[PDB]
DNA sequence: CAGGATGTATATATCTGACACGTGCCTGGAGACTAGGGAGTAATCCCCTTGGCGGTTAAAACGCGGGGGACAGCGCGTACGTGCGTTTAAGCGGTGCTAGAGCTGTCTACGACCAATTGAGCGGCCTCGGCACCGGGATTCTCCA
DNA sequence: TGGAGAATCCCGGTGCCGAGGCCGCTCAATTGGTCGTAGACAGCTCTAGCACCGCTTAAACGCACGTACGCGCTGTCCCCCGCGTTTTAACCGCCAAGGGGATTACTCCCTAGTCTCCAGGCACGTGTCAGATATATACATCCTG
């Protein structure tokens, strides 16, 4: 179909490193870096869409959303109320 | 003063028909049948608090199985509890 | 009879039952909730002791040390990435080095 | 040509910044596309979205960060994908 | 009279009474608990929000932004040891540099 | 229709005590308020974890200190344990 | 005095099941303090769950809940 | 030579194999006895310990120890060397979550 | 390549105390029976999610030139490593003991259950000013001659 | 060294929509009473922890030396950084439609709770054999040749 991963680019990769704080950037990090966070995607987009089908929805409000990086112990706030 | 003992001890049985158990390795088995117990109803008793259905029952536990265990390990318990449920509901 | 005969399973419905009641999960319990309760974890000691008696198959022995729980926990990915945050007690390391380690040229 | 201080310049502009990074349509593609492979048809809302954009936003600087102090012990100003490798066997999702 | 006033706090000792009633917790409750949780989540709660206005007093500003409550707890030790495995939505990033990325 | 319930106005009280001259935003009100009932939920199950210890089905105010105890860095705890402890006089007090 | 008690050959036979050849000279004295640092955690949590429940006398139930507590449970002395 | 002597790196080796082999205890127990009485007593006095807690303490510190031990290993290989140097282990506990 | 030189896998002789089986007494497990509110199911309505197109314009893609960092190699210093003799106190056996954890029993006060009572609290709607945004000048520092 | 320019900080006006504040209604909070039931405490039992004592003995301790690895230096090459033009596609504001979340209303099932009977599960006793230990032999390494 798409490519859609790679919808992201490489400036938003420099951004989000510059915001880490570094220097030099190799240009081959940029696949691995997009895999890790497909992968870490999965890990809670698993959890969010079996929380979604248990309570009859079909529709991903943010409060299970909270639950899902609450299951890993990687809480966020100012969505739970 | 109760423990798991002869429940595994015969599911030994049944699985390898001719080997033994150490103490130290049955403690090992207790402390991980209560520790997988306590957290899979940790995790029901959530389930249930969530969405406020103040009941426990086979589709909240359904989902607690899938948010534990792994993959492939999650569906084949669950579709093994699916059919011992089944198996229940028509004894 | 037996819960655990009429559902075919092996560890017991009703003690799985008034522990999950009196453990205040939920003052409702359900009926079959216990019953899937005791199929997973028969199901997970199922697993667990056929590596076991596996790794002691391939150690010659026939009682099982905490050593086998150990290879039958950290040789299996899916079980080693669900229960790896657990020590295991007397259960040793694994014998892994790396290959820049050993000495070279043979 | 000015060389090496706009670096810093910029790691000085972002370190106060406040705003988000991934450019939000693209990630929402993803999401979509990848939430097609669990349930078809499936629906969401503007705040799970944000929800995902920050946890993500959130885990990645906590790499970049532990990837500056592998590369710093490397004695290396330059980012390497192993420190990405060992970065995840730190946190156990390796090994 | 309310036991707010009665017990000279700010935060509901019948609303966290009836919240662990029904959240199942335990089977019955002392009358001290919901009085000790209220008076600790006032303490945090004062605690923070001071940090926050020390944050926001030598940044001059006077409406709370998520910036400064991450400046409240990021640069204090015990908020670190306790806040440790959180989100912050919308609150950036501590500034930390090594100095052998700083030229010369 | 329904009550959505929050602990907004409870801290704009406190803020109020605290610091006459700083407003709130709804924003950081939503990280106040899950961050409240975030430590409400630890405290309380952490404390159920030793009501089930001890086999009572008796709680009250000192598992709840000893779950200051654990779950709190010990000078900030020792604080909280001072504050618990003149809150349920002041209050036990009141003939 | 009795942190040192925890010797240098021990650390060394640690190294070797760790999975190390060379070790240097300056790790083993910070090896003793992080140890330490370590069981400081773990006995606040066991005393605090002894003193909890009226004894005086620490047995290894609560122990194993301190480490449920810290995120590293043990298996084999009960819970 | 007339005296035999193993090069350097074999008889580590060969620990490594013997070590990773067995299930053997390893840190030394009455010194560790004597080191929690120690930390017990700093804290409040008159405690007594069980045998079982104690060894339970005990292979605590061993687990954490060899996870400790064989992550700053491989970030020793990471570092380009085959020594451990404390700058390792400091990395180990930084990035690890256990010191921030 | 190659020979000898040692640590280690294997092999049976033997011994012991944990491991599994047997007994029965007993406290949970199950059958029977009642009842009431939790939730299944269905119907209504309305927020709110998705789709989509066009002007604007900030941001991405790609090319180019170079200079500074990554890496290969090298050379020299000494740090543990290996192996010997040396010095230490752990470890098993054995026993006295005493201190406090656990079981039993009984009174008691306090906390769940119920009804009734009412204002704290919470959505709804109005008002103003703090701060983001547009625009412009003062201030730093960085790199070139 | 001196000077040009590129961004950052500050400075001023403004307009807005986000926060404050007041208001009306009602649901949870509170006042009051009861009854029983775990909790508090005391008295007794007894287990498990505590603690000295000697003896053989594994293991720690200490030192020599040497080697090969840690670490600084240097040189080279090409990999990204940084700039600029062209291209990309996303923001926002707008308008349409409906699927599905959220709530209400009814009914019945099944699960809480008591009573009664009973047998499986657990404390206790046991005899025995898998596995720990022992010593001689093949074998699979490594080191100088």
């Amino acid at each position: 179909l798409r490519d859609n991963i790679q919808g992201i680019t490489k400036p938003a990769i420099r951004r989000l490193a510059r915001r880490g704080g570094v220097k030099r950037i190799s240009g081959l990090i940029y696949e691995e870096t997009r895999g890790v966070l497909k992968v870490f995607l999965e890990n809670v987009i698993r959890d969010a869409v079996t929380y979604t089908e248990h309570a009859k929805r079909k529709t991903v409000t943010a409060m299970d959303v909270v639950y899902a990086l609450k299951r890993q112990g990687r809480t966020l706030y100012g969505f739970g109320g | 003063k109760e423990s798991y003992a002869i429940y595994v001890y015969k599911v030994l049985k049944q699985v390898h028909p001719d080997t033994g158990i150490s103490s130290k390795a049955m403690s090992i088995m207790n402390s991980f049948v209560n520790d997988v117990f306590e957290r899979i109803a940790g995790e029901a008793s959530r389930l249930a608090h969530y969405n406020k259905r103040s009941t426990i029952t086979s589709r909240e536990i359904q989902t607690a199985v899938r948010l534990l265990l792994p993959g492939e390990l999650a569906k084949h318990a669950v579709s093994e509890g699916t059919k011992a449920v089944t198996k229940y509901t028509s004894a | 009879k037996t819960r655990s005969s009429r559902a075919g399973l092996q560890f017991p419905v009703g003690r799985v039952h008034r522990l999950l009641r009196k453990g205040n999960y939920a003052e409702r319990v359900g009926a079959g909730a216990p019953v899937y309760l005791a199929a997973v974890l028969e199901y997970l000691t199922a697993e667990i002791l056929e590596l076991a008696g596996n790794a002691a198959r391939d150690n010659k022995k026939t009682r099982i040390i905490p050593r086998h729980l150990q290879l039958a926990v950290r040789n299996d990915e899916e079980l080693n990435k669900l229960l790896g945050r657990v020590t295991i007690a007397q259960g040793g390391v694994l014998p892994n080095i790396q290959s820049v380690l050993l000495p070279k040229k043979t | 040509y000015r060389p090496g201080t706009v670096a810093l310049r910029e790691i000085r502009r972002y370190q106060k910044s406040t705003e988000l990074l991934i450019r939000k349509l693209p990630f929402q593609r993803l999401v979509r596309e990848i939430a097609q492979d669990f349930k078809t048809d499936l629906r969401f809302q503007s705040s799970a979205v944000m929800a995902l954009q920050e946890a993500s936003e959130a885990y990645l600087v906590a790499l970049f960060e532990d990837t500056n102090l592998a590369a710093i012990h490397a004695k290396r100003v330059t980012i390497m994908p192993k420190d990405i490798q060992l970065a995840r066997r730190i946190r156990g999702e390796r090994a």
